[PDB]
């Protein structure tokens, strides 16, 4: 179970670690989150109290350093932190939890839904999309733009998303407009997931990301890349078992921790209505469908 | 953007631009089977390709024989719509070679668009207008050489004769379209106005007849009579 301290909270703000968030008044002695759970990514994610706009956060692994959130004054947030000292980071944590002075990741033993979320999400994969070399954790807010919206602006300061276009000549081969338009296997299987991403594994990692960037930054450009993922599946005649067996679970599980009252902005009416009831794999996602007609069946 | 009355002089301007029309690609006949089931027969179709500006015609006869053992024939039709404007295009000597093609239907957008990534350059346009085209194979010259083909063809027409010697593009078109709208409506009495007088020829080299400018002037105002007039015994007014 690891810790991430905090130098002090000076400014009012909403916290979020995963999928749970708690309030850090102005000048409220809090010193950071312990007993969160090792093997996973995190996201550590900030609102300030007086500009509710700025979603910010950071991605990061405890197996790969030791963290810590410091506030800038000038440059007007909570940023994290790297401490290469372990003897000294592992003496002030220690000093932070004698005096009960940090939240406990408040995990459920029953629940599993931050492993379902996560399940194929990979730090150094994060780090390749976000090229930020010098940190190993990654920062994402709510306005990070992505290269689709580029080609329409600092390169620095954006989300690498994989380029997915279904009228493309990455898309569709000379000779086959009508099939591979129509059927989309050859991109996914040959392009995507042979020549792009190596692997399943890879392709559902960056589906999990994207969602969860969309989920809590609302990037815009995020939510647009993982209906992208979803639709390139599901408009494939040609999908191996395992993989649609796997994406039922993976979108069950985004639904299902979706807030009720984001849908309207999270989830787009016509990918869904035509994953679900028109496409090739209309019959293949059962727990998804269910989740989706129980929870919001206005959207379809 | 689509195309509509506002923008409709960009029509006659110097930008090279292709109207599609596939209404009559995939043209069948329904009939009942021995059984009493129904089947279609089909029959041999064509792309209507035009440039209003100077009133070049590609018409590429689309044979039966292309329809043998494929399904969804409505859904190929406009495929391979798509598939032989591409073909023309990249047979064009790049001067002539469009910067728009103006689709009358707007499903035709994406089965074009997939077939043209290769010409990034040639914007694909829907229209708002309700272009009467359709009625090109009330044509007799046009419809007599799809019924007669026997494999696919290409027969390249002017579909004004010799109109623009005397006429703008603008002027050309719009008898055009009056005379196919005619057509549509009524296609007997719209046949009737242009035939009745067996003193005005049609030359071997046209698809219309010979009017004076002032016999067009009077064909014009009895297909504008047949247009509203039809319109009353549709709507009884
Ligand atoms: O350099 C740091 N400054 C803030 C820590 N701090 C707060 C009170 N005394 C020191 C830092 C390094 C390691 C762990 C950590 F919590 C913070
Ligand atoms: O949770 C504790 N501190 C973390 C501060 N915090 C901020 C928002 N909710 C909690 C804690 C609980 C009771 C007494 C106390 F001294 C510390
Ligand atoms: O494989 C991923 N993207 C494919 C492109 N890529 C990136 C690095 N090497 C290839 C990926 C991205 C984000 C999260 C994740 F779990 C996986
Ligand atoms: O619903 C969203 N866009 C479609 C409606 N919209 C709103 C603003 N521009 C278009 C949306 C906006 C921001 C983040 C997000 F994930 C989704």
């Amino acid at each position: 179970m690891n810790t991430v301290p905090f130098t002090s909270a000076p400014i009012e703000v909403t916290i979020g670690i995963d999928q749970y968030s708690f309030n850090v008044k102005e000048n409220q002695p809090f010193h950071g989150i312990k007993d969160i759970p090792i093997g996973h990514v995190h996201v550590i994610h900030f609102q300030h109290a007086d500009n509710s706009s700025m979603r910010y956060g950071y991605w990061f692994d405890c197996r790969m350093g030791n963290f810590y959130i410091q506030y800038d004054p000038k440059d007007g947030l909570y940023k994290m932190m790297e401490e290469r000292d372990g003897a000294k980071f592992e003496n002030i944590v220690h000093n932070f939890k004698e005096r009960q002075m940090m939240v406990s990741y408040p995990k459920i033993d029953e629940d599993d839904t931050w492993y379902n979320l996560t399940e194929f999400v990979q730090m150094d994969k994060i780090r390749k999309i976000v090229r930020k070399d010098e940190n190993q954790f990654s920062y994402v807010d709510s306005s990070m733009t992505t290269v689709q919206e580029n080609e329409l602006s600092d390169p620095a300061h954006s989300l690498n998303y994989t380029v997915i276009n279904f009228k493309s000549r990455e898309a569709i081969r000379p000779g086959h407009e009508m099939e591979d338009f129509l059927d989309k296997s050859y991109y996914l299987n040959t392009v995507m997931l042979q020549g792009i991403f190596k692997n399943s594994s890879n392709y559902f990692g960056e589906l999990q990301f994207a969602f969860l960037n969309a989920m809590f930054f609302g990037n815009y450009g995020s939510s647009l890349q993982w209906h992208a993922m979803i639709e390139l599946i599901c408009s494939s005649a040609t999908v191996p078992k395992h993989m649609l067996d796997k994406l039922d679970e993976i979108l069950y599980y985004q639904i299902k921790t979706l807030p009720e009252q984001y849908s309207d902005i999270l989830l787009n009416e016509r990918v869904w209505n035509i994953c679900l009831y028109s496409s090739f794999q209309k019959n293949s996602l059962h727990n998804t469908e269910k989740i989706m007609e129980n929870k919001y069946p206005e959207l379809l | 953007g689509a195309m509509n009355s506002s923008n409709y002089a960009e029509l006659f301007n110097n930008d090279i631009k292709l109207f599609v029309d596939d209404t009559n690609v995939y043209r069948v006949t329904v009939h009942k089977t021995f059984e009493g089931n129904v089947a279609t027969k089909a029959i041999n179709g064509c792309i209507f390709t035009l440039n209003p500006k100077t009133g070049h015609l590609f018409l590429k006869i689309i044979h039966t024989s292309v329809w043998a053992g494929q399904k969804r024939l409505s859904q190929l039709a406009k495929w391979k719509t798509a598939e032989e404007v591409s073909a023309l295009v990249r047979s064009l000597p790049k001067e002539e070679q469009p910067k728009q093609i103006i689709v009358t239907r707007k499903a035709m957008l994406d089965p074009l668009e997939v077939h043209m990534l290769d010409f990034p350059n040639i914007a694909i346009r829907p229209t708002e207008l309700r272009l009467p085209f359709s009625a090109a194979m009330s044509i007799d010259k046009l419809s007599d050489v799809v019924m007669k083909a026997t494999e696919p063809q290409m027969v390249l027409f002017n579909i004004y004769d010799d109109w623009l010697d005397r006429i703008s593009s603008y002027t050309a078109f719009s008898r055009l379209t009056l005379l196919l709208r005619a057509l549509k409506t009524n296609e007997e009495s719209a046949k009737m106005i242009l035939l009745s007088d067996p003193t005005i020829t049609i030359k071997s080299y046209h698809l219309w007849p010979s009017f004076t400018d002032e016999q067009w002037i009077t064909i014009e105002s009895q297909m504008r009579d047949l247009i509203l007039t039809e319109y009353g015994r549709k709507y009884n007014v």
